[PDB]
């Protein structure tokens, strides 16, 4: 599922429009807020339009979650994860667009 | 609210694989032609393919007919398909790949099968050019009846979830585009997790609803695609080495043939018989190679990354744990879905339908899905060609529609919640209708217990109250999916043999039998509210 | 915070069955004892007797005798019992029935006075206030009870067991219990593995979901040892509501068949409890399910009497019937099992107890659920068992004094251990989502209702694993307020009790218990194997570790 | 599962010391609440208690339960329960604590 980090979240509106649930909404303060975790596919389209990383996708405590988290950044012309494991150590992969595999 | 009434050519209920390419087909036979597309969600993300994709995994190397295609998919199935269905997407898988590479899709070298990609934005690239070739979409809209006039389709309703609107759209024809059923079974994972599965979601079987409801015929219900998938994050199996037992065991080799049904099967009986768990063993892999596997993961299933991180699984060590995932209502990987014929029309006059919302064929993947949009929409667009959008629609019937949609949102007396009806109808389900919790086993005693449990759901759908349009969206994907749970048990009830291990398991008839070779399918009656069965005799496939 | 100092002779931690008698009998032998009892929630309908009972099932009706009692114990675990501990509750078993009788539980007499026999070794009566009863009893006895006030740990000095530590959830108060001796009574342990309908109904179940384990995690950390945790009762229950059976079965005298109609237990030549399960769980595998209790054509006096009966002990059931109209003339009853559960009652898990029920640690005695060795124990049993460890008991501290003196430093590390969570701003997970994280692990690796109760020892070893990964993330729990801090106790418990589950499981390489204990990669019973699998945790490495010890024979 | 009628409860704090899982508290106004309804174990303890007849208790929704309660009046010499179907039909019955079954 997701978490949305609102002291981060810049209030842009983008993570709204691209949810294939239609999950997440803009709140009157201009927070972006999820309808309910537990509805998520973790598809990750969210994490990916968020330009400043407010957005982070973790796996519910519930199943065996421990904390780690990604986030991800979209570039010019690729996307740039952030894995963070939870101890904190962080791992930064960058997968170009036109990369294939 | 605002009743909007809207006017177009070809109207598309839903806009994912099929969809987009149905519209972009249509625009690029006539570009002077009305065609718009309603969409429960973000086009640009919508449906299956909002994670991505491995991979392309339906087109025909040199030397390989549209026959060679016929007769794998018989093999990953059985022989009870639609052979003239298989046969005509087959003619177009080739041409629907090289369309995918024409919108954007990063494709590379390394015969023609074997290629490198990047499915990660497959389904924006379809969106952004559905909407450069001029086709219309109303986003956050959600389709909840089609418009019949003496037995004829001609347009649908819906109403919005970002706006206090219900639109009337008349159409001269309709495509239902809207995909296949999850959430009628209990997921791997319910509660905190219960999205977590390997089909969306998000299509919860609204196109075999309005259909049943309108009159028209399903077919196969009783074969209920499960995915073999990797455990809790539900991740592919085809990026990731062979299958092994706890024991270190190749197991499938104790198998003649290595299908997908066979690779399910097998993996259950291990279990079952104590030497589970089953894996896809990666170790020995390398350094490098682990790091492939994760940035593949990371564009079009994010989630295993997560759980690799968290249990401190590295897979050139410790081996992928795969099991299997619900049971789901598709016409993709699985043949259920609308009766339709070679041109995809289905039982209604004015309504045609494409991808995994059609049964009859399975193994369609991304490339049979747009060829089917194609095959449906150049249909559609012939039987459009006289006709014009003059059908004056009833006010009384529009008011009983709205009446109908909006009935939880002026529920006073209501008691419950949509999301306690669905997991109320999830339980009996899994419970009666052969689920995880029986190992996907059914027999008669539980599915008449499940008819009778669903139709006492069915009674208490009116006592559901929401408030507002996003709950009142969750109402209807619970009552569409409880016509669609009837529908199950009654296929399910009907077909006494067993004729796809795990995916139609009838315990208590448990051989295949000759003369059961029919296909067994499905019609609504409003009048006395019963789904009743109507059996279609199999045709050789021989056009002259 | 407050932190009080009491003093006692006799600690009782849990109020229930066996900690009540176990407190009054302490004031039949010396009125001048001081006598406290430590109760998680509210005496008066604290433990598994909340509901009430269907029937009193442990007592020997005309003809029957200790020794006959001993011989129809063994016969499920193929005579590997803890036959001194079954026999010296034997010899009690009817005067703890006159005990109930004498604080005011209604039991039905003949017209010779003689209590009315339900089955061999049951007697009817009406159930309803069983706990009150007892609770009111041990009131007016001059029994002291602190009542929402929950055990954490045993007070230790040396390897002597002289008090325990616990908590408030109703003031700001903490509390050093300093004993002459302790009676740990708090039955055995529920949810370690998935129920029946996790979420919204998830303590539905038939054990007590209060009971949490908590005897079993304080003698762990203690140095106790404990036995059998392999043996995992399952009670075969009215589906969803997981009412009781006898009333219908042994009430009524209806059958068990299939969804044919078929009386599925004529294919087996025994019908003992375990088999009936088994029996049950095959014709559901095989596609002749479900399963019922054939009520078909009982009166409609017999109805109301049904109805009556479950209103006094587990009402839920008479919703069930009215919502999907249920008639029991017209309808039979669906059954099925429940979740495995730790517990030394219905099956023979908990402490290592010597005759006198004694655990391994000098000072500390154990009674009921909480105790292995002997099932079929049931209410009457665990009364006996209250007593057998309070007179011991006191036989003990006859010699010694409250002079014991614990240092400030240990009560400040149990302190801080207490109520970590409460203070960690940092925390991340609840204890609701831990809590759910072991079920799951327990159901798929260790044998719960999603495997149909199998295990094996590949499974197992994920099992442990899990388990330890589970212990790294307590740390990162957070808790708002003392009820809370309470369920991160109940699972704090629960994954040492986890734990020991698996290591017993992965130890015993045979299958003696059919249902409770199935191994499925050595499916056979094992006469190599006849001995008793216990296990102590080891503080410095923070493992469990296995002891085997010999079945001795019982002559009296 | 349970539920408090809060119209009909009083304040008097009674159910709020029997349940075995202390689930039940009264908050600031002096009603009564549960912490979670899904720890309910269905035991009645409440129901029983309540001497207005405030605490219902019903199966939840998610396990099939259609909206049947059950509600218990504590007399001098029994319980007198009141099970309300689903559509509203009412039936009464007293169990005598005397009265032995079968
Ligand atoms: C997890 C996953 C991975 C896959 N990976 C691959 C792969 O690597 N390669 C491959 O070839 N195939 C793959 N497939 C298969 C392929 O994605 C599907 O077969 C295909 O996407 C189905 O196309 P569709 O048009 O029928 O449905 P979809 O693409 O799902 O579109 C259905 C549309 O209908 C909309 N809708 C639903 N209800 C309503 C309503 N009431 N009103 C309006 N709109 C509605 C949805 O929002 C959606 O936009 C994968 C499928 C899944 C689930
Ligand atoms: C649903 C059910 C129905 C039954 N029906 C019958 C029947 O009809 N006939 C029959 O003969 N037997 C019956 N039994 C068996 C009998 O009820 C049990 O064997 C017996 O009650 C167990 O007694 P006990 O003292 O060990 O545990 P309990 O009576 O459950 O008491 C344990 C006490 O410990 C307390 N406690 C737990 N943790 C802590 C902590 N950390 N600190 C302080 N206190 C704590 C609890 O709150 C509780 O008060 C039934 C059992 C169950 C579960
Ligand atoms: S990960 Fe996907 S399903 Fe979940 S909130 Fe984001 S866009 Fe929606
Ligand atoms: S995209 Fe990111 S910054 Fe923008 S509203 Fe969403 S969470 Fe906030
Ligand atoms: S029914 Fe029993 S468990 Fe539920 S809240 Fe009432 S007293 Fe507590
Ligand atoms: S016992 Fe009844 S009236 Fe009293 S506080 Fe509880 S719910 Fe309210
Ligand atoms: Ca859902
Ligand atoms: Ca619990
Ligand atoms: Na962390
Ligand atoms: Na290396
Ligand atoms: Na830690």
């Amino acid at each position: 599922t997701i978490r949305i980090i609102e002291e981060i979240c810049i209030g842009c509106g983008l993570c709204t429009k691209v949810c294939p649930g239609n999950l997440l909404y803009q709140r009157e303060d201009g927070k972006s807020e999820i309808m309910d975790k537990r509805d998520c596919w973790d598809c990750a389209a969210c994490v990916k339009e968020c330009p400043v990383n407010a957005i982070e996708m973790y796996l519910q405590p519930e199943i065996g979650g421990r904390g780690s988290t990604l986030k991800a950044k979209k570039t010019d012309d690729s996307i740039v994860w952030i894995i963070t494991d939870n101890n904190g150590e962080e791992e930064v992969i960058e997968v170009k667009n036109k990369k294939t595999f | 609210m605002d009743v909007k009434k809207i006017f177009t050519d070809i109207l598309i209920i839903g806009g994912g694989a099929a969809g987009c390419q149905a519209a972009i087909r249509a625009k690029e036979i006539d570009k002077n032609l009305d065609v718009l597309i309603v969409e429960k969600a973000n086009i640009i993300r919508s449906g299956c393919l909002a994670a991505g994709v491995n991979a392309i995994n339906a087109y025909l190397n040199e030397g390989e007919t549209p026959e060679s295609y016929v007769e794998y998919v018989k093999k990953e199935s059985s022989g009870l398909i639609r052979e003239d269905l298989t046969y005509t997407i087959g003619k177009r898988l080739n041409k629907m790949a090289k369309k995918l590479e024409e919108y954007g899709l990063p494709i590379q070298k390394d015969g023609k099968r074997s290629i490198k990609i990047n499915g990660e934005s497959i389904k924006p690239i379809l969106a952004e050019a559905t909407l450069k070739a001029g086709v219309k979409v109303l986003n956050n809209t959600i389709a909840t009846n089609y418009i019949l006039k003496d037995e004829t389709v001609c347009g649908a309703y819906a109403f919005s979830i970002k706006e206090n609107k219900f639109y009337v759209i008349m159409a001269k024809a309709v495509i239902c585009t809207t995909g296949g059923a999850s959430g009628i079974y209990k997921p791997n994972n319910p509660g905190a997790a219960r999205h977590k599965m390997w089909y969306s979601p998000f299509n919860t079987g609204a196109g075999f609803a309005m259909g049943l409801r309108a009159g028209a015929e399903m077919t196969t219900f009783e074969m209920r695609f499960i995915a073999l998938r990797v455990k809790d994050v539900i991740s592919p199996t085809g990026t990731i080495v062979s299958q092994i037992n706890a024991l270190g065991e190749k197991y499938m080799e104790k198998y003649e043939n290595n299908t997908t049904p066979m690779r399910l099967y097998a993996t259950l009986i291990e279990n079952l018989e104590g030497r589970g768990p089953c894996y896809l063993d990666t170790r020995g892999i390398s350094d490098e190679d682990v790091q492939k596997l994760k940035e593949a993961y990371l564009s079009m299933s994010p989630g295993i990354i997560l759980k690799w991180k968290d249990e401190k699984i590295n897979p050139k060590n410790t081996p992928i744990e795969i099991c299997g995932s619900e049971p789901y209502i598709v016409g993709g990987h699985g043949q259920a879905g609308y009766w339709v014929d070679i041109n995809r029309k289905t039982t209604l006059e004015g309504l045609y339908a494409a991808g995994d919302v059609v049964g009859g064929s399975p193994k369609k993947y991304v490339t049979g899905c747009m060829a089917e949009g194609e095959i449906a929409v150049e249909a559609a667009i012939e039987y459009i060609k006289s006709m014009e959008n003059d059908i004056e629609i009833d006010e009384q019937e529009i008011a009983k529609e709205i009446d109908r949609v909006f009935y939880p949102l002026n529920n006073k007396k209501g008691e419950f919640s949509p999301d306690e009806i669905e997991e109320r109808m999830q339980k009996v389900m899994d419970e009666y209708a052969g689920g995880i919790s029986s190992y996907y086993r059914v027999n008669e005693s539980k599915l008449l217990i499940a008819r009778e449990l669903l139709k006492a759901i069915e009674e208490d759908l009116s006592k559901i109250k929401v408030r507002n349009r996003y709950e009142l969206m969750k109402y209807h994907e619970v009552v569409d999916r409880i016509l669609v749970a009837r529908a199950v048990v009654e296929h399910l009830l009907y077909r006494k043999e067993t004729r796809w291990k795990c995916y139609q398991e009838r315990v208590d008839y448990p051989e295949i039998d000759d003369n059961w070779f029919k296909f067994i399918n499905s019609k609504y009656n409003s009048q006395t509210n019963d789904i009743e069965i109507i059996e279609r005799e199999y045709e050789k496939f021989n056009p002259v």
